[PDB]
């Protein structure tokens, strides 16, 4: 429930499983 | 209630349940002082950061709420600690949660040098094969035998104090450097001690750094040093990148007179074998900046962090702090 | 008399002091069908090393030989037995080499714990990492080496060394020898218990360091493998028989076993092209040299050069002062 | 200059060093109404030992004193805080005798284990032991050391030599410390409480390696002897106003505690004959000499004279090394 | 039921409840060879005996049902083992029981010397008075820095080792002769090994000794031997009291070529202080041979002994016992 | 329940209580 302020939101931590939701 | 950010970082599995009924808990993933979001800016009141960002003056003269930092680790030589404390800032950080782990990785690089494991390993995977006797004398040629050698550190703190123990299990000769110590420390290890920086580097075979990155020790093995080690040495490094000159060391290893060196942390990170100065140097090993980890390490070190937060919020500043580093500066 | 260096080509050592009393040779070979006619037919003593065996059909074809010497400490690529009974001695060099292999011992340790080979070896593939989340990621599996069990199968020489050394990390130490004494353990304050399986019962990681006899052939077995707890190491360094690699390789895959390092294998050269353990996750291995040093090698050498001046210009067995066949000698 | 030794009667290790820069003169006096009238107002440094106390009242009546220098790592018995406002500099030896008093009081614990002293005196009264059942009964008490607790109070120089010493032995270490930061225990790999009551519950025997600040007088009382355990032990070798001798005396003669080796006592000189340990069983008793070395005398001695001499062709307290009342200097 | 006899002792609380239901249990508290009654030396088939009677090759003549003999302890030089093979009798022990008890003590003596701890107490009960520090000086005059001292040992056993390994804690350089073992025995404990006794004792501070009483070494320490050791050395003895001449030992202690001696076992026992040639020799420590006794160790060794009884009635010999001694010599 | 085969039943060894009994 931890508040997203990723503001910047960039995509250089390609950190684990592959998301692929719909 | 209050808000709580976490500077650089995405998972907040640990700290949730404790901060969930007295603050407000975010995060921002930022790599850069000018990657936070204005929310953060003016309506926070508490942060969490790690070794990756640095926080200057100007940056803290942004902040118009902040009111404590809490460190997650030993080091807080990235945060200027002296202006903290004329705006009226408190900086925490957890003192000793990973001393045995850093100690133990300190012994296997150590190891790896004198009975050459990495480097035998990655001859095999190249497709090198060794059959005979003397093929097996030239592929391992250089180890050496450790009873008998001598072992110098420069900084006998929590870590220093670690290894010097272990190191005498295996036969080793210790002498340690340390200005800002006591009388009679030695006395109860046993231990042997020096005055001068330039007598440990005469008379050592191996030289480990243990020692902090304050403003009187920036390149201290510089290149006017580097000339003063024995003939055949070598050199670890596990404490910070700052401490060691890259461009001196590497014209060191192609001359021979180093014979090696392993590097946990360096000048710029992250570390690429194809970029800097260490491009093409001979008798390198270099690790991701990990000497720290464990299962149980990661754990603990996170939790006690939020609690430092808890008792700041819910009591007064400083008298319910346990780890306050700028309680001098502080106003 | 004429002195033969069975497998090897460099006699730099023992040249200058077998030269006023024998004539000193080398045939480099790499098989009992190498090994030339006048060898055969005119040699007194010979020099071996671990990479070539010796049986009874082999010793028969010799027509003059009277002691063997063996450069290291095991001798189980010769058959003592059959050489007694034809009347030819077999010495060796015990202990030149105890602290180099305890210490290669304790380094394998360190790095199935403390990943280092594993993160070093990463970075030269052209791994990058930044953030703190992909370091947790890459070295994912590293313990805390305060409070584990530490088990170890053999109790000589080198399984001493170890035992202290292991101590000053936090480790508890048992070990499991039935051909010792009573009270060896009270000494040196160390857990003894008298079945191999309640050894491989409660320990976290499995250390060999016993000899290649008849009676332990194939030691851990596929039988004894699925005794282990879940989730092991295992380090071998003494000898590759004692292990099957067929069945450690099915361990490894399936996730039973954490990690193994390996220094000596049952098939020589090791190739990781080759053999069972083609395509083993978490392995690490050497190319069997765990005893090499600057210091040890000359003085290993100069050791079993002078053992044979010593047989040629005196009696057999009395001169001899590290002989293993002397109940067999007839 | 004149420099006095209060406390004793000869110079002639610190003549040599002090005879060019100072006059030296000696006193020898056991009180400080024994002190003579030039010494009280032509005096700019002295030296004196642990046998003779100072107080705010007697600083005042000198008229010239600059510094004073204690040839010892111990300094209660003189007022710290008095002496700063009235300008006066305080010095030590801080570690000379590190080493010495470690041994002396493993020596001590060894002694209530394994009974060497009562037994040798045992011997010289006469008594004579021929079968093994009054061998059983005249060593009756002995105990085995592996696998006991001990409890250690104060983690200073002393105390961390005593902790080290101690695991050889297959002891089990405690430490109790208040003033120290976090993560000593960890370096050391030793085990840390946050209680004193905590440490006495689970502690087979306690020894005292604290300083004799203000708070901590009588640390040792009526009320905390009763929560140790049933048949413990105690050591002190510290100093003697940490321990209530009129309470530990009746815990003896009940049983409660097993035995007692003392080293420092409330007064002094000790005498068996006086005092409430008059008639006490199970103790023994050394008249405060767990210090003395044939090295360790002189080379203490050397240094407290060096400290004078710099302070006279120098100033204060910028050249002096270990200063003890640097922040109440004014 | 066979009869079982305990030759020299009174007490067989613990030996009673295990063997009650396969034999006799008897005592007969002799001191001598003739004092044993007719009836054991006829109808005996095991014994058991400690360290304070004496057997011959006449005395074992006499026994005509004697089958085995088991000693409680370590030490088995009371008994002739030879002889008693070829009358077809085997000699059992308990070979560890008391090995970590025989190491501290052996501690607590050499500490005694070095830091003179009994000697102060001692003087104190006399009525001594000390006040001044010139006083303290002279009373404890002699004490000495562990620190740098060599420490020797002649016989590296199971008791052997133990000593080397506590002596190292405190700075001690220790040297070892056995001219039995093996070779790299000192590699793995990393010791330094001599191949002559004369060296030793050239070079050695303390010597201790831990050997067994074969036929080989009677009167170790003779009035030759005793001149070849330094001046002012230490002596200290816990193993045997016939491997030391005391007629040589007590000229030695008054000329002052040795400092002090420490004794636990002697030539003639009971020791009296008032009989013997030690009746006036300074600085001497003696015990009433007690370096084993200890609560658990008592009650250990009396039960494995009582067991070994059993095996033996209800098994065959020697295939059913575990420490058989005179098993080459047994026909 | 041992059997006293103290044959020579001397008295150099005083180890122990004092026995009154009558
Ligand atoms: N994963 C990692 O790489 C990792 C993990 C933990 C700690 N560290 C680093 O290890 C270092 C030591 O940590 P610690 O807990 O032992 O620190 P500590 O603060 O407990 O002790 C540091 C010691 O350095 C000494 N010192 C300071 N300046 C010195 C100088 N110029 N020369 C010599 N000695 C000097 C101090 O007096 C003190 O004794 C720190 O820099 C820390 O950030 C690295
Ligand atoms: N570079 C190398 O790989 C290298 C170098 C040196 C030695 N080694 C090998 O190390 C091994 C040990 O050498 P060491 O000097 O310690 O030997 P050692 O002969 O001194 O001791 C061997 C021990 O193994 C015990 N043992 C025998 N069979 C056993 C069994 N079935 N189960 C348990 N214990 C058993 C023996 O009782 C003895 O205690 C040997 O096999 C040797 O060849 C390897
Ligand atoms: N011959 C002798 O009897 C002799 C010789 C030397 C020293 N001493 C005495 O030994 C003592 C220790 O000397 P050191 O060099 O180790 O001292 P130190 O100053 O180096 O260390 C003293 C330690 O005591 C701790 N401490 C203080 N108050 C405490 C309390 N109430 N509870 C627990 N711990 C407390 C301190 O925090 C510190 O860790 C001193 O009292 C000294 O005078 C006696
Ligand atoms: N309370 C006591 O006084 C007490 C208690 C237990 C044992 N002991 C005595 O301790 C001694 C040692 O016991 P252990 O268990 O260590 O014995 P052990 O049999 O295990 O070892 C004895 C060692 O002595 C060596 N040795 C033999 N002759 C020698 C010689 N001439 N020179 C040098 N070394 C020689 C042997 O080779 C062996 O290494 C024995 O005599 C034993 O009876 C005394």
């Amino acid at each position: 429930e931890a508040l997203d302020l990723s503001m910047k939101s960039v995509p250089w931590l390609k950190a684990g499983a592959l998301d692929l939701s719909v | 209630r209050p808000l709580v950010a976490l500077l650089d970082g995405r998972d907040c599995t640990v700290e949730m349940p404790i901060l969930k009924d007295v603050a407000t808990v975010a995060f921002c993933d930022a790599q850069s002082t000018q990657e936070i979001h204005e929310k953060v800016l003016n309506e926070a009141v508490g942060a969490l950061m790690y070794h990756t960002i640095t926080l200057t003056r100007e940056d803290l003269e942004k902040f118009k709420a902040l009111r404590i930092i809490v460190r997650i680790g030993s080091g807080f030589d990235n945060i200027d600690i002296k202006s903290a404390g004329d705006l009226g800032i408190a900086v925490c950080n957890v003192p000793a949660a990973s001393v045995e782990e850093t100690a133990d990785s300190t012994l296997c690089h150590i190891l790896n040098l004198y009975r050459r494991a990495t480097w035998l390993h990655q001859a095999l995977r190249e497709g090198t094969r060794v059959q005979s006797v003397e093929q097996i004398r030239e592929v391992a040629s250089g180890a050496a035998r450790i009873r008998g050698e001598t072992l110098g550190i420069i900084g006998l703190g929590r870590v220093g104090q670690a290894v010097a123990l272990r190191a005498k299990a295996f036969g080793f000769n210790v002498l340690f450097y340390d200005p800002y110590l006591s009388d009679g420390v030695e006395r109860a290890l046993g231990l042997q001690r020096v005055s001068t920086l330039q007598d440990l580097l005469f008379h050592s075979d191996c030289v480990t750094l243990h020692c902090g990155l304050n403003e009187h020790n920036h390149h201290l093995i510089n290149d006017f040093t580097v000339k003063q080690m024995r003939q055949g040495a070598f050199l670890v490094n596990t404490a910070r990148g700052g401490l060691v000159d890259e461009k001196a060391l590497a014209q060191a290893l192609k001359e021979g007179r180093i014979r090696g060196a392993a590097l946990d942390v360096h000048e710029s990170e992250p570390f690429s074998f194809s970029q800097g100065p260490l491009k093409d140097a001979p008798n390198l090993i270099c690790t991701p900046h990990a000497a720290w980890y464990s299962e149980q390490a990661s754990i603990e070190m996170r939790e006690e962090a939020a609690r430092e937060i808890r008792r700041a919020i819910t009591g007064r500043i400083p008298d319910s702090l346990k780890n306050c580093v700028n309680k001098d500066h502080l106003t």
